């Protein structure tokens, strides 16, 4: 899954 | 400047936090805050096709990968 990371 | 619009995002409707973990559905292509839709940013590498709770409905459930890249 595309995702966006902290 | 200040009347400009911003892009929302998940089932909350907010514009993007990047101190917030993001998960994208596969469907809709709309983006959700792992805390809004039950996903933890440690368990998102295992998913595989992920599919919000509203896209599960006529799309299918989630899917995990079947093999990963270690190192
Ligand atoms: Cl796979
Ligand atoms: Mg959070
Ligand atoms: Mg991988
Ligand atoms: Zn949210
Ligand atoms: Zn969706």
């Amino acid at each position: 899954a595309r995702t966006k990371q902290t | 400047g200040s009347m400009a619009t911003v892009p929302v995002y998940c089932v909350c409707r907010l514009p993007y936090d990047v101190t917030r973990f993001m998960i994208e559905c596969d469907a809709c292509k709309d983006w959700f805050h792992g805390s809004c839709v039950g996903v933890e940013e440690e368990e998102a590498p295992d998913i595989d096709i992920y599919h919000c709770p509203n896209c599960e409905k006529t799309h299918g459930k989630s899917t995990l990968k079947k093999k990963r890249t270690w190192h």
